[PDB]
């Protein structure tokens, strides 16, 4: 959160879950 | 990856194909096809191109439910782009397509995909629409529960992804128990479930273990071929080699994603910020030589005091031994070094209480108590938390009880005692509006509007926020 009273801090990654289908399936 | 060569020449194909025989429903299906391929190739604004075409393909000639997958796509590319009011409005029509038919499966997804792109906003009233699309995506993958397996394990994740960013602990019971799921029955969600969990090991403090998720993860997507996927992997395991002072390591996981990263022509933002990381840790190394060179400074300051003992120059290189364990724990505290900040405020404290000085000694307190509070021994924290305010009480000092009350609190919250925790928050407040110290009331209302969001009490935040 916030400690009261210049600190080197990094940025991580996170990694989210797609929706399960968006395409379309053709005939051939 | 082989096969991605004529996949595509075959899909071009069909569509000049159904482009020259008006086929309009596979003019747009085999659009659809081909944006696809770009996107899984990190052609993003390629992506865009043919499936803004098969969008109006769509529009023009085709029923309305065409439009439902369209707009996910579409919404999906605009996200990976960071075009975040972009993705909404697609985003919300494709919930909208989704409810009108009340199919529940294409509600789901539609949910699980604005869950995301509002969590990926946040980090950038935000959390609230989070929580309550991942949330209602969950509710929406049990309902829908061999058949939604997939949808079940990807929500199982994102909710436990959703807990950390401060419940760790049910974010490991959900990543662990969706694991579980998994083994019940090489996947992709595999990767960002260990992803996630090694994420919250890693902020458990559980080093070894958030390594070996981590590293499965990297493996994973090297396995599926997911460039970016392990260009995430590795920025993760750079975190943990820069939390844990092993920045050469730190800086060849981060050249490893960044050229990972630079191989796909449309992730230029994540290549960004890996440079930021690369440089924030370059900058760390210096921190570090000014620690080692100041450290030698206090062995020379101590084998002074060894010498000038009862000389009264004992009290001068006692004071010249504070300040330089004060520019210790300063540069200990710019990198995430904890276990020698809590080295440095221990010492502090033993030389505080040798030259018998009460403000000196609180200020050893409010850092040895930040020291333990960092590492996550939260009650060692507290008892040194409240050390140090009865401390400050004793002498003429307002600011020190208000700062001990704010961080006790944040000990508090991270403790899982929310309601302590903004207690804590407001009786700082009290004691530094008490003494017309303005800075530690800024910090006491942030924590407290901390509280209250996570809490989702919009009114309240929204004042404080005034």
């Amino acid at each position: 959160k916030q400690t009261a009273r210049k600190q080197l801090a990094t940025k991580a990654a996170r990694k989210s879950a797609p929706a399960t289908g968006g395409v379309k399936k053709p005939h051939r | 990856m082989g096969r991605d060569e004529m996949q595509m020449s075959e899909a071009k194909r069909a569509y000049r194909s159904a482009k020259e025989e008006g086929n309009r429903q596979e003019e747009a299906r085999w659009a659809n096809v081909i944006g696809d391929i770009l996107k899984n190739r990190g052609e993003y604004v390629e992506a865009l191109k043919w499936f803004r075409i098969d969008y109006d393909v769509s529009v023009k000639y085709l029923p309305e439910k065409h439009l439902l997958p369209t707009c996910q796509s579409l919404g999906e590319v605009y996200l990976r782009l960071e075009h975040f009011k972009d993705a909404l409005i697609y985003q919300k029509k494709h919930l909208e397509l989704a409810k009108d038919a009340s199919d529940l499966v294409e509600q789901q997804r539609a949910c699980t995909q604005l869950g995301r792109t509002y969590y990926e906003m946040f980090l950038r009233y935000s959390i609230r629409n989070a929580k309550k699309y991942f949330k209602s995506a969950m509710k929406l993958a049990q309902t829908l529960k061999s058949s939604f397996l997939k949808e079940y394990i990807d929500a199982h994740n994102n909710i436990g992804m959703l807990q950390m960013e401060d419940n760790l602990e049910e974010a490991k019971k959900l990543l662990i128990r969706g694991l579980e799921i998994c083994n019940e029955e090489d996947d992709d969600g595999r990767s960002r479930l260990h992803h996630n969990l090694g994420n919250v090991y890693m902020e458990l403090r559980m080093w070894d273990k958030s390594r070996e998720h981590i590293e499965q993860d990297i493996i994973i997507c090297k396995k599926i071929e997911h460039r970016q996927g392990e260009a995430k992997g590795y920025i993760n395991l750079g975190e943990l080699h820069y939390r844990v002072q092993k920045y050469d390591e730190a800086i060849l996981c981060y050249q490893k994603a960044l050229n990972l990263a630079q191989s796909m022509e449309d992730e230029d933002a994540l290549a960004s910020q890996i440079d930021q990381n690369i440089e924030t840790v370059k900058k760390a190394i210096e921190v570090m030589d000014e620690l080692k060179k100041e450290e030698q400074n206090l062995k020379k300051l101590t084998r002074n005091m060894i010498i000038a003992k009862g000389t009264s120059q004992e009290r001068k290189s006692l004071l010249q031994q504070n300040a330089s364990l004060d520019c210790l724990i300063e540069k200990s505290s710019m990198i995430f070094a904890w276990l020698k900040h809590c080295e440095y405020a221990k010492r502090k404290k033993r030389i505080a209480s040798e030259l018998c000085d009460k403000g000196k000694l609180s200020d050893s307190f409010l850092v040895i108590g930040e020291s333990y509070q960092k590492l996550r021994k939260f009650n060692k924290a507290i008892k040194w938390y409240t050390k140090s305010w009865e401390m400050y009480k004793s002498i003429g000092n307002l600011e020190g009880q208000a700062l001990a009350k704010v961080n006790m609190g944040n000990v508090l919250d991270s403790n899982g005692d929310w309601a302590g925790a903004l207690d804590a928050f407001q009786e700082g407040y009290r004691i530094a509006v008490e003494a017309n110290l303005p800075s530690v009331q800024l910090s006491a209302l942030e924590n407290m509007h901390y509280s209250h969001m996570i809490r989702f009490d919009n009114i309240e935040e929204a004042r404080r926020l005034q």
